[PDB]
RNA sequence: GGACCGGAGUGGACGCAUCACUGGUGUUCGGGUUGUCAUGCCAAUGGCACUGCCCGGUAGCUAAAUGCGGAAGAGAUAAGUGCUGAAAGCAUCUAAGCACGAAACUUGCCCCGAGAUGAGUUCUCCCUGACCCUUUAAGGGUCCUGAAGGAACGUUGAAGACGACGACGUUGAUAGGCCGGGUGUGUAAGCGCAGCGAUGCGUUGAGCUAACCGGUACUAAUGAACCGUGAGGCUUAACCU
RNA sequence: CGAUGUCGGCUCAUCACAUCCUGGGGCUGAAGUAGGUCCCAAGGGUAUGGCUGUUCGCCAUUUAAAGUGGUACGCGAGCUG
RNA sequence: AAUUCCUUGUCGGGUAAGUUCCGACCUGCACGAAUGGCGUAAUGAUGGCCAGGCUGUCUCCACCCGAGACUCAGUGAAAU
RNA sequence: ACACAGGUGGUCAGGUAGAGAAUACCAAGGCGCUUGAGAGAACUCGGGUGAAGGAACUAGGCAAAAUGGUGCCGUAACUUC
């Protein structure tokens, strides 16, 4: 219909080779509870770098 | 001596007491600066290293702001060189602006051509486009045809195809100089050169002439 | 192959956009604050300002300049009588964008859009 | 545009308002004509009070255009309509002894020069 | 860096008249013909309001006898004698370009003369 | 009727680029307009009728507007045209010996080019701590202590499918707002006065402002650590050691 | 003979030269100026209308230029039918 | 000529030319009256020819706004 | 087969616009329809605008465009009147 012999494992598999990026960014901490964020992402308190955001 | 260094700030008239009203292109040049004049011993040729301009101190890495300090603190925009012609030169105290052109009337011009993306191929190739009433099915445009018969089975280098446009080199090789002033740093050229206002250029005399 | 633009295109036409944003810029001076997607917060923020800007003025041909394009039937004497004066003399930057990540469990551009001085 | 089997009005004394341009000429071939231009012409009605023949073929120079000039001044004079005077084989400039319209100055052209000669308002 | 908007305004005129749409303004002007230095008149009513610096080209529409003449001059051009505030124009649009659809008295404009 | 030369005059075919010549397009701008619904009513402002309709157009773009050449020199040949001369006393363009010369060949002109791993040349910048273990040109572990630079975090574009890349993230200018300039449109939107009223006159050469670009601190644009360290394999003659 | 689309065109290219047109040289039955003719030379280059569905072939306009050939007398997993 | 092959036979008309089109000619290869003739008003998803009108079909292309594609996140095929 | 761009007989008939149970905007009344958010590439499907000429396109004005309605005036060849 559309190809000639099943592809192998190696052929498929190339897709695997550019995979080198870490992950989350490795995260922030907040440097005054202890809690991890994305680096200028807004804490689960409230809080961002150790003042009151948003209205909650 | 060397390729001198400016950028495109405008377009003006110059106007004739006959009558025509003759629009020109105004070009500010930034000058350049010796840095090293180099011995036969080195190539097989005379050459000269040639810096432009000043910029300002939360700008340049290291590796290139030490070869600004053995000669200044102005810095920035880079390095060229070039082959020396009928005459020995010296480095200290040395610069170069548009008196360069003092008996010239054509100049070189080399300059960046502005970014279009993939660019695709009925602009970028002249591909002609086809029948949107009349006939044509699904073939409003085509991209030429990359083979020549069906029986090669190839694809040959002989032939363009769409990709990454602009951001590369342009030029105009007989444009015609008009007014300089060795005061403030003008040179007024007959007509347009690629490239919109505030594009950096570098300018030649012309040898096709 | 677009060559210059100065205020994003947006999806959904031009009809839906002049009709969502008067209406979600009335929503802004009706309750100081907003959660909605970054790049559409940003063309609110384009919005909403030089309506702060005309809520400054007393003219006869000012006051009342437009009222079915922007329209409210709660705030429409607050919006003079207190908050296009609270930035009067402040010169630009009325607003703050807020920006922080997810609307749902996937990471979109958020914003959490506000005045820069609120009632309480 | 002026073309070939275009109809084109003469500013010719007694030339008559049916008259067709065949083809454009000069030297190597470019497709269309302005001011300046000589062509190839026909007559198609005449008039009783003519000096030319109903179907007869020969030159013109076209002098009124809706396209204007600017080439030696870079600013567009314009006229209104498209316009022709007849020009003769051999015996040089053009067969109007009165032609219409006030024309312009930069029509000096040597082999053209009699209509800036005749009476023009320029 | 220094030049950026001088260049493009160092050949222009101090004092030209600000005539806008529908106004006249009786231009006078130079030319040679191989020949010998000549000036001529032109007058006719002004089609737009020359607003774009040294970069400003005029346009005056004759329409007074036989068919159309319309001229185009550069406002800061040196070959100029005389150019003036003739006769207003009491115009409502900021393009006369309608005028090449108007023939007779509808081809005129009026001044109010208030 | 009436050539070639290298050197001028002026056009055709073609292409690429400019937006400054003139014109066009232009649903972030202004004016005009038909009908009806909503905003209680009015003065009017909005929705719907493809962007309802027609008239101009900033910014952006663009061809019909506009410019320009594919040349000389240099090197060296092929076809050809020839010299001087031996084999062949002479003769002979050829053998030995030497020329000139083509829309061709190589440069010269423009671009890319060292993975040219044939990894070339030349200059700038940074890192100057020590142990532990094995059957080890393999690595592995930790303490002491971290550079030049790159990315990420971002604000964003004239850079762009996504990546990538220029700009900017404070002795301040990346984007926005706010201001000021500069274009566009064409005389606020109310209030008087003229009139039988559609409408006109006065305030008003006005109003409104966006993309072009000069301001301004007003709004936004983290601390830092991971990648990149602690001087980096071998040898010859001479010197240092 | 288990797919082995048909005429011409539209369309986009590439090789040959037994060179059409361009560059160089000659023979000449060549006075200028042009032809007639062939030795070299492949870097580049060669019709718009009228009739036919047309290619062929005839007529108008007529050549810087409407040469001859190969690639299914190129050119349907582009298009037209 | 829905009828005559080479045949665009033959004379003319219009044309810029015209196997197209029209007026005609008539030793019609293989016109001919109910397996109808010949023609006329009205008539036709009417063939061809000529002109006027308007026109982005074309000359020859250039711009603007919608929905996908492209990025992310949920849901996710087949001949062979 | 499907929260399927399909098919399925009549009745009742408020205001403005219009001749009209065509058709523009709404009343009374009902619907808000089962992937979403950004970006603003080639390449397509669904729309808008084009200056000069002009059918030169094509077998062919195909398609698209202008024109487009109403009442009066006015209206040729030829005719079965």
């Amino acid at each position: 219909a559309v190809q000639q012999n099943k592809p192998t494992r190696s052929k498929r598999g190339m897709r695997r080779s550019h995979d080198a990026l870490t992950a989350v960014t490795s995260l922030s901490v907040d440097k005054t509870s202890g809690e991890k964020h994305l680096r200028h992402h807004i804490t689960a308190d409230g809080y961002y770098r150790g003042r009151k955001v948003i209205a909650k | 001596m060397i390729g001198l260094v400016g950028k495109k700030v405008g377009m003006t008239r110059i106007f004739t007491e006959d009558g025509v009203s003759i629009p020109v292109t105004v070009i500010e040049v930034e000058a350049n600066r010796v840095t090293q004049v180099k011995d036969l011993a080195n190539d097989g040729y005379r050459a000269i290293q040639v810096t432009t301009g000043a910029k300002k101190a939360n700008r340049v890495t290291k590796p290139e702001a030490g070869h600004f300090a053995k000669a200044g603190v102005e810095a920035g925009r880079g390095l060229w060189e070039f082959r020396l012609a009928e005459g020995e030169e010296f480095t200290v105290g040395q610069s170069i602006s548009v008196e360069l052109f003092a008996d010239v009337k054509k100049v070189d011009v080399t300059g960046t051509s502005k970014g279009k993306g993939f660019a695709g191929t009925v602009k970028r190739w002249n591909f002609r486009t086809q029948d949107a009433t009349h006939g044509n099915s699904l073939s409003h445009r085509v991209p030429g045809s990359i083979g020549q018969n069906q029986t090669p089975g190839k694809v040959f280098k002989g032939k363009k195809m769409a990709g990454q446009m602009g951001n590369e080199r342009v030029t105009v090789q007989s444009l015609d100089v008009v007014r300089v002033d060795a005061e403030r740093n003008l040179l007024l050229v007959k007509g347009a050169v690629p490239g919109a206002t505030g594009s950096d250029l570098i300018v030649k005399p012309a040898v096709k002439a | 192959m677009r060559h210059r633009k100065s205020g994003r295109q947006l999806n959904r036409n031009s009809s839906h956009r002049q009709a969502m944003f008067r209406n979600m810029a009335g929503s802004l001076v009706r309750h100081e604050i907003i959660k909605t997607t970054l790049p559409k917060a940003k063309e609110l923020r384009r919005v909403v300002e030089p309506l702060i800007t005309l809520a400054k003025t007393d003219s006869v041909a000012n006051r009342r300049l437009a009222f079915a394009r922007t329209r409210d039937n709660e705030i429409v004497a607050k919006l003079f009588n207190e908050l296009g004066p609270r930035f009067a003399s402040r010169a630009g930057g009325y607003t703050r964008i807020l920006k922080c990540g997810f609307r749902a469990g996937d990471n979109a551009p958020m914003a959490y859009i506000e005045l820069v001085d609120r009632s309480e | 545009m002026i073309q070939e089997q275009t109809m084109l009005n003469v500013a010719d004394n007694s030339g008559a308002r049916r008259v067709m341009c065949i083809k454009v000429l000069g030297g190597s071939h470019r497709r269309y004509a302005g001011v300046g231009d000589i062509i190839k012409i026909t007559i198609k009605e005449a008039i009783p009070r003519g000096k030319v023949k109903k179907g007869d073929v020969l030159k013109a120079v076209v002098v009124r255009t809706k396209k204007g000039v600017r080439r030696p001044d870079g600013s567009v004079i314009r006229f209104d309509g498209n316009a022709c005077v007849l020009l003769n084989n051999n015996s040089e400039q053009p067969i109007g002894t009165r032609i219409f319209g006030p024309v312009t100055r930069e029509l000096r052209s040597e082999k053209f020069m009699k209509i800036i000669s005749l009476a023009p308002e320029v | 860096s220094n030049i950026i908007k001088q260049l493009e305004q160092e050949q222009m005129k101090q004092d030209v008249p600000s005539f806008r749409p529908g106004d006249t303004v009786e231009v006078k002007v130079w030319v040679v013909e191989g020949s010998k230095k000549r000036l001529q008149a032109f007058e006719g009513v002004v089609i737009a309001i020359r607003n774009r610096g040294l970069h400003s080209a005029f346009t005056v529409r004759k329409i007074s006898n036989g068919e159309g003449v319309e001229r185009v001059f550069q406002t800061h051009s040196p070959v100029v004698d005389s150019i003036s505030v003739k006769r207003r124009g009491a115009v409502r649009k900021a393009k006369l370009y309608y005028l090449r659809e108007r023939t007779g008295k509808a081809a005129r404009i009026k001044e109010r003369l208030n």
